């Protein structure tokens, strides 16, 4: 016969790139947008803005 | 001579009918109600209500 050597994703290396988190009710709440902005830095230039 | 008190007789038949209606549930809002996987905060949330 032959076995099926399973592989875990968290035990891989690629997992560093993404943060995985389970969201149970998403498919229900996915009917609308979530729409969060993030940031943008800005220097303090001289002269009045 | 006198008259005898007559009385009548009839046979009525049941006429049969039936009425029916229906509704439907979505697959998205399905698992939010029954499934006991939601442990601590998803049992009393707004989406489940």
């Amino acid at each position: 016969c032959s076995t099926l050597s399973l592989v875990r994703f968290l035990e891989l290396g690629l997992s560093v790139a993404c943060v995985c988190t389970k969201f149970p009710e998403l498919s229900y709440v996915a009917e609308g947008t979530i729409q969060f902005e993030v940031q943008q830095p800005m220097i303090a230039r001289d002269g009045p803005h | 001579p006198a008259d005898q008190p007559v009385h009548n007789y009839m046979i009525k038949r049941l006429d049969r009918r039936s009425l029916n209606a229906a509704f439907s549930i979505a697959v998205e809002a399905l698992g939010l109600i029954s499934g006991e996987n939601l442990d601590g905060t998803h049992i009393s949330s707004a989406m489940r209500l």
